Formats: structure tokens, C-alpha cells, sequence
């Protein structure tokens, strides 16, 4: 019901799944949609 | 001078869980009798209802 900020409730976040990787890790980057350029103003983003 | 098929089979033991194993089956629930049961690892007895 907000709009730019973190809610107030309370949640129970449920979990999804367990992988077996078992690797070492140390960072993450998040992937984003661009919808690719077109004749409507390089343009992306 | 017959030929062999050698078959080489090896299982890893690498710092990766256990992927690859073979089941424990299998057996009928009892209910209301005193079962030693075994359900996926809890080990216990008791009565089921």
C-alpha cells in the first residue's frame, strides 16, 4: 500500500529451497530488465 | 583371447553433500501399537494415531 519505503507489518518469510553447491562464495549482483532500444529516444536504461 | 568390458565405477567423496543413493523400502505405517518407527531419520518409539 506504500510506495517508496520498506512496509511496517510483520512477516513470516517462508523458505523456497535448498541447493547443493558447495562452493566458496563472497559476492552477488542483481540482474535488471532493459527493454532493448527502439526508434524512441546510446538509448537504453 | 575372449575380450572384457571393464567397468570402472567410481564414487566421489569431494567436500560436496551426498547426491547419488540408493533408498530403504519398504515398510507399512502401523497405527495404535507400540512401532519403534523411523521416519526420514527420527528415530523413535511410541504409539501412532
Amino acid at each position: 500500500n506504500l510506495v517508496r519505503d520498506l512496509p511496517q507489518g510483520f512477516s513470516a518469510l517462508e523458505p523456497l529451497v535448498d541447493l547443493p553447491i558447495g562452493i566458496n562464495i563472497t559476492r552477488f549482483q542483481t540482474l535488471l530488465a532493459l527493454h532493448r532500444s527502439y526508434l524512441t529516444p546510446s538509448g537504453w536504461t | 583371447y575372449q575380450p572384457y568390458r571393464v567397468v570402472v565405477l567410481s564414487f566421489e567423496l569431494l567436500h560436496a553433500p551426498a547426491t547419488v543413493c540408493g533408498p530403504k523400502k519398504s515398510t507399512n505405517l502401523v497405527k495404535n501399537k507400540c512401532v519403534n518407527f523411523n521416519f526420514n531419520g527420527l528415530t523413535g518409539t511410541g504409539v501412532l494415531t
